[PDB]
């Protein structure tokens, strides 16, 4: 129904700047953030609208080279990254913050990404601790840990994302334990003091994907932090052998 | 719709007011109308509206929103002011991002010109924010919303804890008695920062987080910002109000004197350190049926009535 349509892929020479668009094509005011993912790497928050107070909020790493703008008239959000280096080759996604309609200055947002764009591959040519991998046999339960600090998990809700190959991450768990529509009761979340956990009960082959935990970090002017990503691997079923 | 005005699109919202766009039916001029329902107002808030009206009557400046007419019914109070058809600084930053120091310098000069003028007439704004710095058709600043403004005596301590949280000085969060102009100078530092950065120096998820940031006094200074600009901001955003730059020191800062020589800025700041009747307009008003001596009495008595508004609007 509502979808985020991004601009096409591109090649930039080092030193130049790139402008990526993200147009909302559905039943419309939003809080779009920009997240990038380098080839074979984890997801990283660059900036976007995160408070009722300012026009935009940028991650420290990107403050100097990122410009985030919006055209309210056409429902289009832009991102401009300047002084490109070979390290800026990545897929850039725009994502909408779910609880934007609830923002009051007193309401603390969960910063969960409701809708994601399909991604834009830009190529340059001339904090949260998660285990790198998890595994289990079908039918079994696999648990992914996610430890952090008191500034992020200790003070905010944790959200989990599932990323299938060649697709944008998808919201799996929001506000610590909640599941969006479509997510089965097999997936469950939990949070205690500075750590969060995701349990995948009754493991299926279809669950083989990368899993990311995320939470709002109150350090500096605030920013969303992500885990490194856990590559869950589903092994062969126990019924494949009389011994197993 | 309302007296001699044709009301339409809502262009603003306050705690107890709704600013709608309107057209003068006799002059065809485009105006803004602040609409306030007196039924939902306590006697402390009713006094703050009447204070705002009196403060606006004292401020006639090219970079301040001009009050044209004040209408009051048994349950309503309307403030008809000039309309800024260009937008506002907050929307401009959302649409185009940070301003170049050259573009930022021009708008900042216009803001300090209007804030200096206020301090000359012994008035402090106490609510300077990006969303309250409008832009006319030529993209020139017009400061709006004097609801939290107050009269001050140079050397007095004020006791009203108000302001936009991201622009509010630390003393306001701490509930300390403060010097008026020193509180506006802190807001100006945040305004200058957000103009050249397209983001706030102190920000957070909630008001509690924002407060902790403002009281720390620490803020990141981006790579693209000049050494001259960094010096000015670092000397305005000072936790001790006594160690902050004065309005005169801001106007004579090295970053301010940068670029081309601006004698028009010097003429406006010199005017703050200190007119006739348009006979053609008076003749046109006499043709509409409006009395010549009654128009003059309304003008000299600061009535801000039907005769004042028609004269002021016709002089454009
Ligand atoms: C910024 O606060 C005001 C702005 C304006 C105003 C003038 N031109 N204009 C243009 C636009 C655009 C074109 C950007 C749009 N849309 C927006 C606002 C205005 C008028 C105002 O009051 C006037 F009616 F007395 C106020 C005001 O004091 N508001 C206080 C909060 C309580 F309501």
């Amino acid at each position: 129904e509502v979808q985020l349509v991004q601009s096409g892929a591109g090649v930039k020479k080092p030193g130049s700047s790139v402008k990526v668009s993200c147009k909302s094509s559905g039943g419309t005011s939003s809080a779009v953030s920009w997240i990038r993912q380098a080839p074979g790497q984890g997801v990283e928050w660059m900036g976007g609208i995160t408070s009722i107070f300012g026009p935009a909020n940028y991650a420290q790493k990107f403050q100097d080279r990122l410009k985030i703008t919006a055209d309210k008239a056409t429902n289009t959000v832009y991102m401009e990254l300047s002084g490109l280096t070979f390290e800026d080759t990545a897929v850039y996604y725009c994502a909408r913050v779910g609880d934007y309609n609830f923002w009051n200055g007193h309401y603390r947002s969960g910063y969960y990404f409701d809708l994601w764009g399909r991604g834009t591959l830009v190529t340059v040519s001339s904090v949260l601790t998660q285990p790198p991998s998890a595994s289990g046999t079908p039918g079994q339960r696999v648990t992914i840990s996610c430890s952090g600090s008191s500034s992020n998990i200790g003070s905010n809700t944790v959200n989990w994302y599932q990323q299938l190959p060649g697709t944008a991450p998808k919201l799996l768990i929001y506000s610590n334990t909640q599941r969006p529509s479509g997510v089965p009761d097999r997936f469950s979340g939990s949070k205690s003091a500075t750590s969060a956990s995701l349990a995948i009960s009754g493991l299926q082959s279809e669950d083989e994907a990368d899993y990311y935990c995320a939470a709002w970090d109150d350090s500096l002017n605030g920013h969303v932090v992500f885990g490194g990503g856990t590559k869950v691997t589903v092994l062969g079923a126990a019924a494949e052998n009389l011994y197993f | 719709r309302i007296g001699y005005y044709e009301i339409d699109r809502t262009i603003g919202k306050g705690n107890f007011a709704v600013v709608k766009r309107a057209t003068h039916l006799v002059t065809k001029a485009k105006v803004a109308i602040k609409i306030i329902d007196k039924t939902q107002l306590d006697e402390e808030n009713l006094k703050k509206i009447f204070r705002e009206v009196q403060i606006m009557k004292m401020l006639s400046h090219p970079h301040i929103i001009r009050l044209y007419q004040v209408m009051e019914t048994e349950r309503m109070i309307y403030l008809v002011t000039e309309y800024a058809s260009g937008g506002e600084i907050f929307d401009h930053l959302v649409a185009h991002g940070r301003m170049a120091e050259k573009e930022a310098r021009r708008k900042f000069k216009q803001i300090v010109t209007a804030v200096y003028f206020c301090h000359s007439r012994n008035i402090v704004h106490r609510d300077l924010k990006a969303e309250n710095l409008l832009l006319d058709a030529n993209l020139n600043i017009k400061i709006a919303d004097f609801g939290f403004s107050n009269l001050f005596t140079p050397g007095q301590l004020l006791k009203t804890w108000c302001g936009s949280p991201p622009y509010a000085a630390p003393e306001l969060f701490e509930g300390k008695e403060y010097d008026g102009p020193k509180v506006d100078i802190w807001s100006l530092g945040v305004v200058l920062y957000v103009l050249v950065c397209g983001a706030l120096p102190f920000d957070g998820s909630t008001l509690q987080n924002l407060r902790a940031r403002v009281l720390s006094g620490k803020f990141r200074i981006p790579f693209f910002m000049s050494t001259e600009c960094e010096h000015l901001i670092r000397h305005m955003l000072v936790l001790d109000p006594n160690k902050r730059l004065s309005m005169e020191q801001i106007c004579k800062h090295k970053w301010m004197k940068l670029g081309d020589a601006d004698p028009n800025f010097d003429r406006l700041i010199a005017e703050s350190q200190q007119d006739p009747l348009n006979e053609d307009v008076l003749l046109a008003m006499e043709d509409m049926g409006l009395d010549k001596e009654q128009t003059l009495q309304s003008l000299r008595s600061d009535a801000y009535d039907h005769y004042s508004a028609i004269y002021s609007l016709l002089c454009d």
